[PDB]
């Protein structure tokens, strides 16, 4: 299923996205060099993402070991460059997911204010 | 957002450029993605790298033009047109020692770029023949390097036809050249397609240009140019050939100009040497095929005649093409002429046989050359013997040997295969690689070492020959080693890889694993860290190779070696300190270092290596136990060196060394030793004898602190072997007569935080 392709990159992307230890980026960026050759026409969701810090990564890095996955998708992008923007998540209700899983009110208390009174009132008598 | 990823690859590439060891793998990791990349955006690609190369073009700067070069070849390789035409071949025109390389590399770089696009650099070339006709020539140049097939040869040689009178004399000459080169490329790349042209309008073409660049050759200096394109076309036209061996009696005439040139009754000499070239180029023609072979054999006997007579030698790579073109005609009169002579035809024949194994179906093998092998053996062992007992006759016999070493390097096989010879041999290359005076020779000679010992070539020099010979190379090196040691020591890890490939198919042998055991722990202080590195990855194929022999003592702590310019020095130290097993090796490189070590004492009293031989010596030491007692006492007199530019650095690090790294099994020596020394401070009425024992007793509270501080394991072991009571009774006797000056309450207080 292409949404769960999305959903799986889109998180592990998240993941990279903040993530500051190089030994965490190191798992995660394998794994996209993976995916996007798995996914290709499902990966462009990500490219805005990634976009980012790859530049980031690609000027000021020197690690080889975390760089050869991040070439490696530079390449498969490249190579398969589509089918799903970044708006595809929105169409589904994921559009956020990058948004909220950063680092650390009115608009979203009040709606809670509705769905906690609205609980109470349905299942406390 | 992919295009902006690919500019940041390609900005990252710029900025990591040299004119602009991480760095090294980062950069040579982004042209590689650059060149994964241009696999598939190939524009984008190409555009960045040209538009940095206009950047750059308007040391570093050589090595950054040769990397962007390099990318763009090999892009350009990888390839799957209007600025490869508009941008790109500009720069690459204003390119067409260092100069060289980058003439090299742009070549290869237009070569590329021309297969797919060639349509466009004929279209600027056929532009500036035009603009030549109404003088600037370099456009035409471009003919040599572009690539170049059948149909497109037949298309520059008939644009040529037509223009070529129009043109102005120094224009004609330049095409006359280019068109030579030209038609080379096309038979070194397409050989099948001039095989074919052997099986009317490219001969039609090849005609009118004879005849038109014959009529241009109203001179002697322009006959001796246009010989040599003269007989390429002649060998463009078959049939024309074919008449002439019984309209075409220009080309007959000039034939028998070439033959009376080679014969000697020629008396221009710009003649008789042009004539050699093109007779040279016609024989080299035939090689890649026929009434070629009879022409061939009316001007081979002459040609041979002429290049290689001892007794009046020609005025070298024209004389390579003559041999490699003699050979693959027929695979040995002149051969024996080179094996014989002057130094000068052994060098063509070395490098004729060296471009015979590194350059078709047909052509021989070098195989037909392995009865020659003593001959080559007795020519190499003759060439080092004069080499080494070595002005312009030395710098000859150095060019020599190191073609000699190039061709065993390119093949092993001929010299082991006729055939103490393959030991001779290997000793002759073992003896070239400590040569100070000569590092490119010295280099061949270890990769050359290192294809002698690949499998396919020990078979051929098995196993009882291997063990005497590798054994005895090890050993040699080794003894040199103790006595470029990094490369050196580089190449004998990768000779060590082999010996553990040759065994895990699988008295002498004990001294080299000893001398070997010995280089690898002396290696361990050099004062380069490059050097270290690598002596700690020789430990882990000294386990490997031990692993393959036991399958069918310290072995521990040299695969911690494996795992692993102060921070280094430290951790060879604390691994040196968990060596406890005594063996051969360990022993004599501490005795070996320790001699070393007092040699260049004696010559201080190279400080940084004074400083790692005095760390590697206190930390191995323990293996020993004399030789080690004298280390100490020594050690212990340099305490108080009282050297007025060293002394302050001396006694630093003696402190340091000895009350960091010592071997914790040496503790119970050094605390009888300075209970001994200390004891000397005092008379036979137990008074102090008081500015010698004063330092003495400061660094050694300083020293025996550090001692103490220190929790390396297995140290409370050893700690409990010596008392300290008398020397620390002694000690503190000794600093109670120190009056209350500063800085005798300062050694008052690093007493007490001691006694702490």
């Amino acid at each position: 299923d292409p949404k769960i392709q999305a959903l799986l990159l889109t998180v592990l992307a998240t993941l990279v996205k903040y993530t500051t230890d190089e030994f965490d980026q190191r798992i995660l960026y394998e794994y996209l060099a993976e995916a996007s050759v798995v996914f290709p026409k499902v990966f462009p969701v990500v490219h805005n993402l990634l976009d980012s810090k790859i530049n980031t990564l690609l000027s000021l890095c020197q690690d080889p070991n975390l760089l050869n996955p991040i070439h490696g998708i530079v390449q498969s992008v490249v190579y398969h460059e589509p089918q799903y923007q970044t708006s595809y998540l929105q169409s589904f209700g994921f559009n956020g997911l990058w948004r909220f899983a950063g680092p650390f009110i009115p608009d979203y208390a009040e709606l809670i204010v509705k769905f906690l009174d609205a609980l109470i009132d349905t299942y406390l008598p | 957002r992919p295009v902006e990823w690919v500019q940041a690859v390609v900005s990252r590439f710029d900025e990591q450029l040299p004119i602009k060891t991480h760095t090294k793998v980062s950069t040579e990791h982004n042209k590689e993605c650059l060149i994964n990349i241009s696999k598939y955006k190939f524009s984008l690609v190409i555009s960045g790298l040209t538009t940095i190369l206009k950047n750059v073009n308007n040391k570093n700067l050589y090595l950054s033009q040769l990397i962007i070069l390099d990318t763009l070849e090999k892009c350009l390789a990888g390839q799957p047109e209007t600025m490869l035409v508009k941008q790109l071949l500009p720069e690459i025109c204003h390119f067409l020692q260092h100069a060289a390389e980058l003439r090299n590399s742009a070549s290869g770089v237009l070569f590329s770029l021309s297969c797919n696009n060639f349509n466009a650099v004929f279209s600027r070339i056929s532009t500036r023949l035009q603009e030549l006709t109404v003088v600037d020539v370099h456009d035409i140049e471009l003919l040599q390097y572009i690539n170049v097939d059948c149909a497109k040869l037949k298309r520059l040689l008939k644009e040529t036809a037509f223009k070529f009178k129009a043109l102005k004399k120094v224009a004609q000459l330049a095409v006359i050249n280019s068109l030579e080169k030209a038609f080379w490329n096309w038979v070194e790349n397409y050989p099948d397609e001039f095989t074919k042209l052997y099986q009317t309008d490219m001969a039609e073409c090849a005609e009118k240009l004879f005849d038109l660049v014959d009529g241009f050759a109203e001179s002697t200096k322009r006959k001796a140019a246009v010989w040599p394109l003269q007989i390429i076309l002649l060998i463009l036209c078959p049939e024309i050939i074919q008449d002439i061996s019984k309209n075409n009696m220009n080309k007959k005439l000039f034939l028998d100009s070439l033959r009376k040139a080679l014969a000697g009754h020629g008396g221009s000499r710009q003649l008789t040497e042009s004539a050699a070239i093109a007779c040279v180029k016609l024989c080299k023609a035939s090689t890649y095929i026929s009434v070629i072979f009879l022409l061939v054999q009316s001007m081979v006997v002459d040609l041979k005649n002429l290049l290689f007579n001892p007794s009046k030698p020609f005025s070298v790579d024209l004389m390579i093409d003559c041999l490699v073109s003699c050979f693959r005609i027929s695979p040995n009169q002149h051969f024996k002429i080179c094996l014989a002579s002057p130094s000068t035809f052994h060098y063509v024949l070395v490098n004729s046989l060296h471009r015979i194994i590194t350059n078709l179906d047909w052509w021989p093998k070098i195989d037909a050359v392995y009865c020659h092998s003593v001959e080559l053996r007795n020519m190499f062992g003759e060439t080092l013997h004069k080499a080494v007992q070595g002005d312009l006759e030395t710098r000859s016999y150095k060019y020599l040997l190191l073609s000699m070493v190039k061709l065993i390097h390119a093949d092993p096989k001929l010299l082991l295969c006729n055939p103490g010879s393959t030991a001779e041999l290997i000793t002759g290359l073992v003896q070239l690689v400590p040569q100070s005076h000569m590092p490119e020779i010295a280099q061949e000679a270890m990769e050359a070492l290192l294809v002698l010992h690949q499998l396919d070539s020990i078979d051929l020099w098995p196993v009882e020959t291997f063990w005497e010979i590798s054994s005895q190379m090890l050993f040699y090196i080794c003894k040199k080693l103790t006595s470029s040691s990094t490369e050196i020591l580089k190449w004998l890890r990768e000779i060590l890889i082999c010996r553990n490939k040759f065994l895990l198919k699988n008295p002498i042998c004990r001294q080299a694993q000893t001398k070997l055991e010995v280089a690898l722990y002396m290696f361990l202080w050099n004062p380069d860290t490059e050097a270290v590195l690598v002596a700690m990855s020789c430990f882990r194929h000294l386990c490997e190779e031990a692993d393959i022999r036991c399958g069918v003592p310290n072995y521990n702590t040299f695969m911690e070696f494996a795992s692993v310019r102060a921070a280094l020095q430290k951790r060879v130290m604390a691994l040196l300190r968990r060596i406890e097993h005594p063996t051969a090796g360990n022993t004599e490189a501490w005795e070996d270092t320790h001699a070393k070590w007092e040699q260049a004492t004696k010559l201080i009293l190279s400080l940084q290596e004074w400083i790692n031989m005095t760390g590697f010596l206190c930390a191995l030491g323990g293996v020993c136990l004399t030789p080690v007692s004298k280390f100490m006492d020594r050690l212990l007199s340099l305490m108080v060196c009282n050297h007025e530019k060293v002394g302050l650095q001396i006694r630093t690090n003696v402190k340091d060394l000895v009350g960091l790294e010592l071997s914790p099994a040496l503790y119970p020596m050094l605390f009888n030793k300075l209970k001994n020394t200390i004891s000397k401070f005092f008379d036979s009425q137990g008074q102090v004898l008081l500015d010698t024992n004063t330092q003495f007793v400061e660094q050694t509270i300083a020293i025996m602190k550090n001692l103490l501080d220190n929790h390396t394991e297995g140290s409370s072991e050893h700690l409990g072997q010596a008392s300290i009571e008398t020397m620390m009774l002694n000690l503190v006797r000794y600093v109670r007569v120190l009056g209350n000056m500063v800085h005798a309450i300062q050694i008052k207080t690093k007493l007490c935080q001691l006694v702490e």
